[PDB]
């Protein structure tokens, strides 16, 4: 199995030179190939509330995350990584993540107070906000990440049992583990969309923190499984509470379509944000459609 | 040299 | 991976028309094809308590359980279960368990207050003893149950895991964990391609985890027998950072003793329930590991740590042990056994009214068995080997004994520091 | 899977005919074959202490552990085990450990006061110093052992979870665990060394407690990695505190090389004790080396910057990051160490006491690159964690010297802030 | 702009 990097609702390329990097309830990022670099692109679903802008990308970034006071951004290959605040009274920074030999980057995650990386060997670096280092902790290869505050939710990948996941709190004091890659019920992807399963292997479309602070994941069969009871060890469950292929069933006045599909971005307190996607692929296009709700 | 210690384990028997 | 409906101590069919649902100390439950239905036995060991009966089979029970107040019987695809009470005060009562698509039931136990149903998608359903439900809980996928009183011993697999257990307690209103989902190191079978002729490949398509037997000791201990044949016991469930699976019993080591310390392989031991220090089995003679019609006479082995060794035994030659060697063992046994039945006192006091004189003679064999070690320790010279063995004596008589003995060595300065034990027990006392 | 004899810092026979059996801090067990038997050989590094001694190895021992008192050997097959105290006042003694069909010994550690077996089925058995068996346990397969005083670091292996670790303590008591069977994240062997591999599957070159108390162990990546909160089991996280390949790289004057190895003997403190083997093996050969120090850095260099600043020159401004990071993860490891355990070695105040001077002065080198680069946000979150107020007060004369007077408020409300807690 | 701090520095390390 080949490590690919990953980013919430992030999309192919496909036979375009545009695509998106990361997508949630705060925006969407964009990149496309020119000449000889990349242009990246930071849009904003709140128009009066944030500032869009575009940038000339010189290292290709591939990784991406967003959030409500800033956007991250990552290169798998050669490690680097860029913070940019949305306001301008913040600067950016930059650092090069040290990767010994065939290493990747995988996942990167923000917070207002934490910045995570992930490595295809296991290695998981958090910083705050300003680019200090804190610790550097070794753990399975890590596939996907996902914070909110200073909670952290990582999927690994071991050889052996397949997808596991982990949830901890990176606190003042020390990291806590709530689950310590216990056994991840994500069912794994099973044509137009080679392209995506080619650039995401585990079908993890995206992952998140609710609203209410439960660890979320949508994967190939767009199936919204929450962590309910996640601070109780011995009564957390995984709970599937929306099967968007349902939902969109009974959209279309009880026909079968294969025309429409949902793009996760956020799940609020009772409402599922999300795109909905018309066309043959799965992932969404340029133009973006406005964001859509659905009923939990 | 083998040292006798049934004796010793009887009496411990007795209360 | 496949889940098999599972039973303490059953046996497949194979290559006849019967087999046994279940087997313990009670007694045994076969059934047998007739025609287009079943014949279910019910027969007990003890004659004068309890009279053996029979009944036609309509649905087809593969699962059972049996106690002393009445048996259990399931249907793994149907989801179908029966209580049968022994006495005719209560009725039996029927209830069919609610399956999904493809789930099926893995597992029943009962105990005079309790029933319990376990499904191979982890569904934990329990009753008391008229069928009121209580709570429905959802775990890892249930391969084994056993129960006791109150209390459940229940084995999980998953593919991400492996082999774990539980240890609960069906109190009036919920189910409380002494163990949640803790490492099982219970060994898995090993089969290679020449077993798809083997003999007793048959049993091990029956229960794929080679689980043979699984019960609670007569003094309330998890206790669980593989396709090893070796006695696991679980100490310290009380502790959850404590516990710990004990092996103490080699079945396969003690056949070959009993065997006069030759290599046999037609003899094995099916296990039915261990009663303090005995395990209570069944000999099977034949080629295949599990017994058939009709039943022996059930059987009693001692249990021994796994401390002999073969090539050892032989040299001191039914095989004799030296009584140098049988000391360690013995002490090894006895601090095992009386540390298990303290904390049985301590925490649940006694069940049949005799304990406190089981574990005082039990305090007594250790410190003789101790005591004849340290007088090897002393008739080898090893003054610092016999003062360490010093130390693990219970009784302060049994201080004195050492003495005597380490006087009777002609030892003085091991005698001196031994009186300095008998001070620091002194003082430690006062605190 | 076939479970394969394991000793600290073990080396194969390869084409020879002779290696050695075990090798840590104390020295090294070598066994040569001639005739029919073997000639083992124990020697040491402090010459002064112990004497060097041989004898004739009539079992094919193939299983070894080395401590301050004594030496452990193990016969893997026959399940012979043999205790050989350093001091000739106490006295060998020998024990046959029982095994079933097929079952073997894969690892054996001993301290002053305990000697552990493990086998392949999961067989833990204990025993004290002099042979006395205090109990026997049923486990995961076990793959390798190490012990310091009476706790244990145990590996197990199934094919369910792949590597897993044990930590518990073998009091006078009952046995208590500290981790039960969690995650190990080392990584897993995945050409010229091929023998090594064969003789150890796992690539675990060596394991051990640390000077101070913490497990530790050196996979087949060449990296240390050190057990951080294990007496918290929600909190307890890998560490990895040395990338040898990257040292080895420095060292070289930035330089890709092939021909020098590390081989891990212990951890003291902040430096690990090994073999620096120069060869076309990994594993070092005869006569053995005299042993060398490698400090701990976190792995946060990288080779491309590094590369820019020009044996190779780090900048003082890399260099203080790196420095800032490892004083803090010793520091919290030696803070817990004294909160619970106390002393053990016998200077332990005095090195964290040391260890936090090292972490503020670094954080203060950090401190003034923000404040160099007007950055006012980094310089105030990096003056958040200074530890001694005394060092908030020298980041205060830095922000005056850098005329940042709305920084100079901010880190002086840190002060007052600290002050009205040292009034409750 | 580079700091002097090596003096204040010194100034930390005395007891």
């Amino acid at each position: 199995f080949r490590y690919m990097p990953f980013s919430p609702a992030g999309t192919p390329f496909g036979f375009t030179d545009r695509r998106y990097l990361t997508m949630n309830e705060v925006g969407y990022v964009s990149t496309v190939k020119n000449s000889e670099q990349y242009s990246i692109t930071v849009s904003f679903f709140d128009v009066g509330r944030f500032r869009e802008y575009h940038f000339e990308d010189l290292f290709g970034y591939d990784l991406c995350f967003l959030n409500e006071k800033g956007t991250l951004f990552g290169q798998s290959k050669t490690g680097q990584i860029q913070y940019r605040p949305h306001d301008s009274i913040h600067s950016n920074w930059t650092k090069i993540i040290p990767l010994q030999a065939g290493e990747r980057i995988t996942s990167v995650a923000a917070t207002p107070v934490r910045v995570i990386v992930g490595t295809s060997l296991g290695y998981f670096r958090s910083f705050n906000q300003f680019g200090v280092p804190f610790a550097v902790e070794k753990t399975s290869p890590i596939v996907a990440l996902t914070a909110q505050n200073y909670r952290v939710f990582s999927v690994h990948y071991s050889q052996f049992h397949g997808l596991s996941y982990s949830l901890s709190e990176l606190g003042t004091s020390s990291k806590r583990y709530y689950k310590r890659e216990c056994p991840l019920p994500m069912s794994l992807p099973n044509d137009a969309n080679l392209d995506y399963y080619n650039f995401n292997p585990m079908g993890i479309k995206s992952l998140f923190f609710s609203s209410y602070g439960d660890p979320c994941i949508f994967g190939s069969d767009n199936t919204l499984l929450l962590l309910s009871k996640w601070r109780s060890p011995e009564e957390s469950k995984w709970l599937p509470i929306l099967d968007s292929n349902m939902e969109i069933w009974k959209m279309s006045g009880g026909k079968e379509t294969t025309d429409i599909h949902v793009w996760p971005l956020a799940l609020a307190y009772d409402t599922l944000n999300c795109i909905l996607v018309k066309g043959k692929h799965i992932w969404p296009e340029f133009p973006l459609p406005l964001p859509s709700e659905m009923e939990i | 040299m083998d040292i006798x210690i049934d004796d010793i384990l009887x009496e411990l028997d007795k209360e």
